[PDB]
């Protein structure tokens, strides 16, 4: 529950526009210092700029020239258009924002080794199958490890990865994607758009050296051909909701997804007290 | 209060409010607590209460970047009340016939219609 | 079928009316058909 | 270019060989191992699979440099009418 | 005076924090109360249009697949071709 | 001022359309001629809905 996104708030505005207003503040600063001249101070006057451009939230001192007036009323009209999109855009971006499965593949860290992370990534599979044999071969260690939480049934593993018992099931494609796609909702997803490993599919076995091979797969091929197995499909095998780009919806604004304010805050304060502490040596010299 | 955001966030930021109001504070009075608290929270509500202003510029640094806290604060604040007013639940519904919920119902979904009547002989008479 | 060759490892489809004279081995891929249209160009900001 | 619809006629590919010849097991076999082993993975990461641009549906895009010319333009514009403004007060003050 | 009546009616239609007087009369009150809200008010619906601006996006045809009106029943304002003598042309013509 | 913003800025994302004729029986049908634009409609001659 919930979308990722650490930068969304420097997802709008990419850092081109931000140059711009900085140096766009020091060059009316210095015409502002300028016209006053023909109790002033450059550092009421880039005070007054940036708190200005912030929602006016700085009670600062105002100038009292009058061709300074013009240029604080344009100053403050550029401020609310600037102010008003961002607030647009970001809340547009917040629409649109996406979600992403943790877990990229099989072949993956968090699948690899999970002695070496947080609580165990547990999983599992059902036993006695094709896909035990091919996992035990290719991955010696998983197997070894997954040999704890093994179910009977795929109903039961479905009930139990519901209640959060278990956070991932590695099972048949075509079962998996009928379960996901017709079970109480769809809060069950398969990792990857349609993604799938070691694609081998169905068939039906006969007995050795027969002589019935022939005319079976020519029918089965016919049928392909004929267009007789499309509305098989969608008789037997459909689903109710699509699992393609739902980005359902986020709250409560966790602070995984907001850090970067607060450590950028962090680290701005830090660098300013060491300067402070730096000019002190100076100003004694 | 608290729809679109949690109680956590609310402590640390108020935790982090009197964080920097104590870091301006010391920084202040090494080379005026009220003045640096009230000028906090005027800037973090955006009120025209107090009149306080800083001396050093290293004060004038953490005020701007200050300002720039809350405004973020604030416009995200915005940006998200207004995205969860819009997107509500999905809401499927039921599409006709064709909806596979209606073909193999096995035990939580009963559908039924009036006893002799003109649409029993419509499903009566397809195969 | 003319002894010229003896393999046709090509993307070749799979059907009924080449599977009753050559013999098919596995398929090492799966796909279908897919139409491919051209897209449209976007909007801007206009005049901010 | 972009592709839309759903796939119909879902029949893979093969390797085509005539009716009469001793490589059929075997080269099923040797099919089916690189499949099962993850041969075929490797395959398909190196040349179809690299990943380009892509196109997805709704596309946000963030606020470029696209739209500055009718505000800082704008800006620059306003400063120079306040510098001659400034010039023709600070001539009729001396009138007045 | 006019001008210090300009300065901040300008002012607090630009939210500027500029300007010293306050009316003095019992009606001004009010005239300056509705005159803020409309400032108010006009930049809530400015910020609201732009919003709703960048986010809604206009559709287009969007082919669905075989199933399209548009496929099934051709005009001569819509071509759509394929390459001759492959297995695509053969799947077109076995069927009815 | 937060809330507002934000159920306006909903609002729009919602606001549909209503067509500009109620029906038939519209005042602007039965008397076409006092009206400042003037409105014009036309039918297929030799017909069922003509007669």
């Amino acid at each position: 529950n919930g979308t990722v996104s650490p930068s969304a708030f420097l997802e709008p505005f990419s850092a081109d526009v931000w140059v711009m207003m900085f140096v766009m503040l020091l060059i009316v600063s210095a015409v502002a210092v300028f016209v006053f001249e023909y109790s002033f101070t450059i550092g009421k006057a880039i005070w007054l700029l940036w708190g200005l451009v912030f929602n006016n939230s700085v009670p600062v001192q105002n100038p009292k020239g009058t061709t300074s007036k013009i240029m604080v009323s344009v100053w403050a009209f550029f401020a609310v258009i600037f102010l008003a999109s961002y607030t647009a855009n970001l809340a547009a971006f917040m629409i649109q924002e996406e979600y992403v499965d943790q877990v990229s593949g099989l072949s993956d860290k968090k699948f690899q080794r999970p002695n070496d992370f947080s609580p165990p990534f547990r999983f599992g599979t059902v036993p006695n199958g094709s896909t035990e044999r091919n996992i035990r071969n290719n991955y010696a260690e998983m197997h070894a490890y997954m040999g704890k939480f093994n179910q009977r049934g795929v109903d039961d593993a479905l009930l139990s990865l519901k209640t959060g018992k278990l956070d991932a099931f590695i099972y048949d494609a075509a079962v998996l994607n009928y379960m996901a796609g017709r079970d109480e909702g769809c809060k069950l997803v398969t990792i990857g758009s349609g993604k799938v490993f070691a694609s081998t599919g169905y068939g039906i076995a006969i007995q050795k050296d027969s002589g019935w091979k022939r005319q079976v797969d020519l029918a089965i091929l016919q049928l392909f051909g004929d267009g007789e197995m499309e509305e098989l499909e969608a008789l037997w095998l459909t689903g109710i909701c699509h699992n393609e780009k739902n980005e359902v919806m986020s709250s409560q604004l966790d602070i995984d997804n907001m850090a970067g304010v607060f450590y950028m805050l962090g680290a701005a304060m830090a660098l300013s007290l060491i300067t402070f502490i730096s000019e002190h040596l100076f100003y004694w010299q | 209060f608290m729809n679109p955001f949690q109680s956590t966030l609310w402590l640390l930021v108020g935790l982090s409010v009197h964080v920097v109001a104590v870091m301006l504070y010391l920084l202040d009075r090494f080379s005026t607590l009220s003045s640096a608290m009230w000028f906090s929270w005027g800037v973090l509500l955006n009120s025209g209460i107090g009149e306080g202003a800083p001396r050093s510029f290293s004060a004038r640094i953490l005020g701007m970047v200050w300002a720039g806290f809350a405004m973020i604060i604030v416009a995200s604040y915005t940006a998200n009340l207004a995205a969860f007013l819009v997107l509500d639940r999905p809401e499927e519904r039921i599409t006709g016939i064709n909806d596979p919920r209606l073909r193999n119902p096995s035990d939580k979904f009963i559908y039924a219609t009036v006893k002799q009547s003109s649409v029993d002989i419509y499903f009566r008479r397809q195969v | 079928l003319s002894g010229q060759a003896d393999m046709i490892v090509a993307p070749l489809t799979i059907n009924n009316e080449r599977a009753q004279y050559i013999e098919f081995s596995k398929p090492f891929k799966y796909q279908g058909l897919t139409i491919l249209v051209k897209k449209e160009i976007p909007r801007s900001t206009l005049d901010s | 270019l972009v592709t839309t619809g759903e796939l119909f006629f879902r029949s893979g590919f093969g390797i085509g060989m005539r009716k009469d010849s001793p490589w059929k097991q075997q080269v099923s076999l040797s099919i089916l191992k690189s499949h099962e082993n993850g041969f075929m993975e490797d395959l398909d990461k190196t040349w179809v699979r690299y990943q380009e641009c892509d196109s997805r549906s709704n596309a946000p895009a963030t606020l470029t440099f696209e739209n500055m010319a009718g505000v800082f333009m704008i800006v620059a514009g306003g400063i120079v009418a306040g510098i001659f403004l400034i010039f023709i007060e600070i001539a009729y003050k001396s009138r007045a």
